[PDB]
């Protein structure tokens, strides 16, 4: 039953203003430690704010005046005001309920990226890549063309098929666009029977597709 | 008669931050010359009245609540300061007239093989109000599971154990406290006379 | 505010081995550390509190010591990450910078195979061929594309993944873009592949159908 579930934006554009969320599951927010680290892109974390239990909030220097926590328990979510948004504060931004000396941060979310920047949100389109080829065959996969801001997530059949899932990272194309390709490997003899639907969503663009990939011909 | 400040500055053992004690001090002769007079504390804060003229006044009502802590929490016993000790240990009213007293302690405060008895509050849901002293041990519900007495999982015990040992750095060697609440609301707590 | 300077990141480590990661901070504080494990791309999961204190699930490999350090028994193919070092302070709760921990095997070669374009995205006036080379070790692979047996340099573009959790194996994909137009006038397209493990060069080609 433990999770924190993360509702948070995408894309604000430089001086803006946002708000995060962190739906608990398993936990309690109002009777917690709880606090948010980011991780900007460049793979090093970085702690940000904490309200502990009985109200009493602590900020990272570097958004001490612009970052401001709140709760509800009511709906037992917590949330992060960022306003007077900056640029390097571009960062996937995490959740955890730090119990400090009897266990550290023993819960954390999933992740929901932040992107400032003055672009606008472009919507991807998913194309297929299709299987063909025995033994060693063309394998299925799918591709994520000509979308903005990061990220996008794709998933099989719902969620039952993760074995030879290999979702690339993505690649700024030249259009100032990104693209990826998510590709799973199964075996020759499933290809005509299963049913292989990549589940794509890029949440900035409220874009929630489900493309087929079937057997081609040669 | 001279007020028994030394019955509370040299006493023997002190209670823990959680539990702290506090003597009432009343129809007495105040005697702060001991007081400023040590070069022993570590931290003398004094809100409202000057660590000078002390001496030389006249107080309705004093109180004289003390505690142990580790020395790096010895700066959040100030009127307004925050974290684990000033909410949910012990909280200072936001109209502190009085002093705060500290020194450091390692000798009296520190077992051989570390001192694990004084303890602290490190889960409370809310805040405490002005002078609380919280002597609960209820196992501390971090979640909406009922713990009904058994600890596990959201279901921890509210108080930890100061691990009190020679070896501590300065900030984890345990500071005695000594807080003098001086005025506030007959009369007797008088200096000159 | 403390500063936690970590080891380096480049650790090439065997399977069943050991890692030694040391966390050294500035002002030091007693029994308040912790360390983390951010697994390739997924939201940190906590290993030691309290300096060497584990948490349930945690297996007896990992440990923890009291400037600090970390450390695992047995390295096993589970534990490719960056892991980080956390300290209770004084609001900030400082970070380490991040020791990533890479795990070396054998050589091997990739599953070169080769996707065309999707009927659908030729109405859309561009044509992307993609090549997938998927399973191999190390990341030192050339992917070169071919149109009517020339060569392309500049609508190519790659992207490898992280070593794989269960064989540490990594995974690229080269995508070749160029117009509708482009497209049409070439019969011919393929991605050769140069490998250590591949003795020679394998081609994969298609002709449009
Ligand atoms: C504590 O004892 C010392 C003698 O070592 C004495 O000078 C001092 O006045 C005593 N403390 C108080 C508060 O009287």
């Amino acid at each position: 039953e433990v999770q924190l579930l993360e509702s948070g934006g995408g894309l604000v554009q430089p001086g803006g203003s946002l708000r995060l969320s962190c739906a608990a599951s398993g936990v309690t927010v109002t009777s917690n430690y709880m606090s948010w680290v980011r991780q900007a892109p460049g793979k090093g974390l970085e702690w940000v704010s904490v309200i502990y239990s009985g109200g009493s909030t602590y900020y990272a220097d570097s958004v001490k005046g612009r970052f401001t926590i709140s709760r509800h328990n009511s709906k037992n979510t917590l949330y992060l005001q960022m306003n007077s948004l900056r640029a390097e504060d571009t960062a996937v931004y995490y959740c955890a309920r730090d119990l400090r000396e009897a266990g550290g941060m023993d819960v954390w979310g999933q992740g929901t990226t932040v992107t400032v920047s003055s672009a606008s949100t472009k919507g991807p389109s998913v194309f297929p890549l299709a299987p063909s080829s025995s033994g060693g065959t063309a394998a299925l996969g799918c591709l994520v063309k000509d979308y903005f801001p990061e990220p996008v997530t794709v998933s099989w059949n719902s969620g039952a098929l993760t074995s030879g899932v290999h979702t690339f990272p993505a690649v700024l194309q030249s259009s100032g666009l990104y693209s990826l390709s998510s590709v799973v490997t199964v075996p020759s003899s499933s290809l005509g029977t299963q049913t292989y639907i990549c589940n794509v969503n890029h949440k900035p663009s409220n874009t929630k597709v489900d493309k087929k990939v079937e057997p081609k011909s040669c | 008669n001279l007020c028994p400040f030394g019955e509370v500055f040299n006493a023997t053992r002190f209670a823990s931050v959680y539990a702290w004690n506090r003597k009432r001090i009343s129809n007495c002769v105040a005697d702060y010359s001991v007081l400023y007079n040590s070069a022993s504390f570590s931290t003398f804060k004094c809100y409202g009245v000057s660590p000078t003229k002390l001496n030389d006044l006249c107080f309705t009502n004093v109180y004289a609540d003390s505690f142990v802590i580790r020395g790096d929490e010895v700066r959040q016993i100030a009127p307004g300061q925050t974290g684990k000790i000033a909410d949910y240990n012990y909280k200072l009213p936001d109209d502190f007239t009085g002093c705060v007293i500290a020194w450091n302690s390692n000798n009296l405060d520190s077992k051989v093989g570390g001192n694990y008895n004084y303890l602290y509050r490190l889960f409370r849901k809310s805040n405490l109000k002005p002078f609380e002293r919280d002597i609960s041990t209820e196992i501390y519900q971090a979640g909406s599971t009922p713990c009904n007495g058994v600890e596990g999982f959201n279901c921890y015990f509210p108080l930890q154990s100061y691990g009190f040992q020679p070896t501590n750095g300065v900030g984890y060697q345990p500071y005695r406290v000594v807080v003098l609440s001086f005025e506030l609301l007959p009369a007797t707590v008088c200096g000159p006379k | 505010d403390i500063v936690m300077t970590q080891s380096p990141s480049s650790l090439s480590a065997s399977v069943g081995d050991r890692v030694t990661i040391t966390c050294q901070a500035s002002q030091d504080i007693n029994n308040y550390l912790n360390w983390y494990q951010q697994k390739p791309g997924k939201a940190p999961k906590l290993l030691i509190y309290d300096a060497s204190n584990l948490e349930t699930g945690v297996p007896s490999r990992f440990s923890g010591s009291g400037d600090f350090t970390f450390t695992i028994s047995s390295l096993q193919p589970e534990d490719i990450a960056t892991y980080y070092c956390q300290q209770f302070d004084n609001l900030p709760w400082t970070f380490g910078q991040g020791t990533k921990v890479e795990i070396r095997r054998t050589v091997a070669a990739p599953s070169v195979f080769i996707f065309p374009p999707s009927d659908e995205q030729l109405k859309s006036g561009t044509a992307s061929v993609v090549c997938l080379l998927n399973n191999f070790y190390p990341r030192e692979a050339k992917v070169q594309w071919k149109v009517d047996n020339a060569l392309q340099s500049g609508n190519s573009q790659e992207s490898v993944t992280e070593q794989d959790s269960k064989d540490s194996t990594y995974s690229l994909s080269s995508t070749l873009t160029l117009s509708k137009a482009d497209y049409e006038k070439h019969k011919v397209y393929a991605c050769e592949v140069t490998h250590q493990g591949l003795s020679s060069p394998v081609t994969k080609s298609f002709n449009r159908g």
